[PDB]
């Protein structure tokens, strides 16, 4: 099974400045990785499918890349409701996994 | 018109019909196995292709029996198909032949 | 003769945009891609994106925000890059380069310094240097010029039309009251001088300006 | 001469052409995808090769959904092709044997 | 992406050594290396292609070699025109990226 790692566990930046979470799968993956949001009591919510791929309704500032078995997940200009737990998911075999995830803090 | 003809266009068509069902079913057997990568249906389709033409990459194949058996149908249907053309073709040119013979 | 043609330099101010050119000469094939390459000062090279001219088709670098926006004039064979709303941090030297479809870059641009700033373009003056009446003199002799109050970046400073470039030191310039100044020497046999004459030719791409100063003994 | 060899002919000079396209057109879909190999014209027209004969080595192959339309497009060329020459190497055949019967 | 790192940032010689810069790829891309080198104030200038191919005006003492994931740019006899930057770019993958450079002295 694919190991998904996201570190840090915890991210701190300033207002406005970019910010870039890092997801490294055990192995190679193509880009067959997926990012999701999780605010406080809420449920995950679609970011950006296959590495780099926008989805609609989801800010321009947010950005995928990456390929292989290193992966990244920026925001341009962050702001307070970026505030949330972010997770990355793999798809490339058999089963599904995800990352630990990593928090934002500003 | 000919009986040949409508032997490769039927072949054509049953062809279309192995490749979507042979997508459909490769991820239906192949989920459930660590490390298939024969999982979605869009690369699955592609994997069809290769296979039905028997080109093979390697970038995707089944791991499991039942991804396997669905793997052999889809080779024996586009070897057949193609090869079904192949002899449309070849009673095209013998039956032009033999006008231009004279016989 | 040189393949792609770069303006200099290119002063913005921030939150605009500006549109950079790249002009291309020799063989052109239906398989070139015209890159675009950023080099921010003492960084190294940064992969921007890339256009194919004979379709049209642009791809950019996941990794980097999008600050690029690329076409290409089949008929000028121009190909040009729109930087907008742009920062500090889009200061940088941006190199065109082109590759004939195989990977490598086989021929770069000369580069254009894009600065991005608030301040007002302003062309150098140029001073002589010559030595005093005091100073003793051995088998050879250095002069130079003073290029001071410029901005923004870059100025080129070549000695006698660059037909006397052995010799030629030009210091990188100093940033003071959002003015540039820098110096160049040069070192000539003392017999050829002032026998021979030597003159220091300075341009300033972002006002259009080139002027020459010749170096004359002081009086 | 005869309409096979005809055919046959023009069956290669659609194929060298199909490759050369393909080539082309690979690289034009696969630039822009990260990971994708088939992104340079040398190596591209390899791959269309490879790929028209059926051999598919995998040492390259599209990722993207357009790279892999193209792909499906030099398959099906190439084995059209191949399978068209061999219908005019039996209608060859044919006409030799009935004269050698003397029918 | 594939990551190309050069070590170390600053190589220091004597005049008339034989010196030799790294390029190491984080996978695997067979002889899809190409070496440039910039001096202070210039353009990058191709000098090797694929590894080891030799271009065209440039001194016979720039040699290149390796493959799969290490590379050496080698110069025989280092005189003072070769103090420059040199870089390694990749064209096995996109995007085609660049190593961080290496730094002759003398
Ligand atoms: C176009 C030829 C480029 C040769 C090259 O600079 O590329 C050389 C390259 C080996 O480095 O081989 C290659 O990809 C070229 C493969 C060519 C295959 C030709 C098959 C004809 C039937
Ligand atoms: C079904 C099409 C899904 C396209 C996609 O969202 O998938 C796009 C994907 C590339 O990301 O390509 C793929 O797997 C699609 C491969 C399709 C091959 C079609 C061959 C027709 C003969
Ligand atoms: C002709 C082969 C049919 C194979 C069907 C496989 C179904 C697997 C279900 O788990
Ligand atoms: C017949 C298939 C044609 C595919 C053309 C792909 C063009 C991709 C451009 O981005």
């Amino acid at each position: 099974d694919i190991l998904l790692t996201q570190s840090p566990a915890i991210l701190s930046v300033s207002p406005g400045e970019r910010v870039s979470f890092s997801c490294r799968a055990s192995q190679s993956i193509g880009t067959d990785i997926h990012w999701y949001q999780q605010r406080t009591n809420g449920s995950p919510r679609l970011l950006i499918k296959y590495a780099s791929e926008s989805i609609s309704g989801i800010p321009s500032r947010f950005s995928g890349s990456g390929s292989g078995t290193d992966f990244t997940l920026s925001i341009n200009s962050v702001e307070s409701e970026d505030i949330a737990n972010y997770y990355c998911q793999q798809s490339n075999r058999w089963p599904f996994t995800f990352g630990s995830g990593t928090k934002l803090e500003i | 018109s000919a009986l040949h003809w409508r032997a490769a266009g039927a072949a054509t068509v049953l062809l279309v019909i192995v490749l979507l069902a042979g997508s459909y079913l490769a991820v239906l057997a192949e989920r459930g196995a660590p490390g298939a990568q024969l999982i979605t249906y869009p690369r699955a389709l592609w994997w069809s292709v290769e296979t039905a033409t028997t080109v093979g990459y390697g970038d995707l194949y089944p791991v499991t029996l039942w991804g396997r058996c669905v793997a052999v149908v889809v080779m024996v249907a586009g070897i057949t198909s193609f090869g079904l053309v192949t002899a449309a073709l070849a009673t095209w040119f013998v039956g032009r032949e033999q006008e231009r013979r004279g016989h | 003769q040189v393949q792609l043609q770069q303006p200099g330099a290119e002063l913005v101010k921030p939150g605009a945009s500006v549109k950079l050119s790249c002009k291309a000469s020799g063989y052109t094939f239906t398989s070139d891609w015209i890159h675009w390459v950023k080099q921010r000062p003492g960084h190294g090279l940064e992969w921007i994106g890339e256009i194919i001219p004979s379709y049209g088709r642009a791809n950019y670098n996941e990794k980097i925000q999008k600050k690029a926006t690329l076409t290409a004039d089949k008929s000028s064979s121009t190909a040009f890059m729109q930087l907008s709303s742009l920062t500090s941090e889009d200061s940088a030297v941006y190199y065109c380069a082109r590759e004939r479809g195989d990977g490598y870059f086989a021929v770069w641009g000369a580069g254009t310094t894009v600065t991005v700033s608030s301040a007002k373009t302003t062309p150098p003056s140029v001073y002589p240097l010559a030595p005093g009446s005091a100073a003793q003199t051995n088998s050879m002799v250095t002069l130079g010029c003073l290029v001071k109050g410029y901005f923004p970046e870059p100025v080129t400073v070549t000695w006698n039309s660059g037909s006397l470039s052995s010799g030629v030191h030009t210091f990188p310039a100093v940033l003071q009251s959002d003015l540039y100044t820098l110096s160049s020497s040069v070192t000539v046999p003392s017999s050829s001088w002032p026998s021979e004459t030597v003159t220091c030719n300075v341009a300033h791409p972002a006002s259009s300006t080139k002027v020459d100063k010749k170096i004359v003994p002081r009086d």
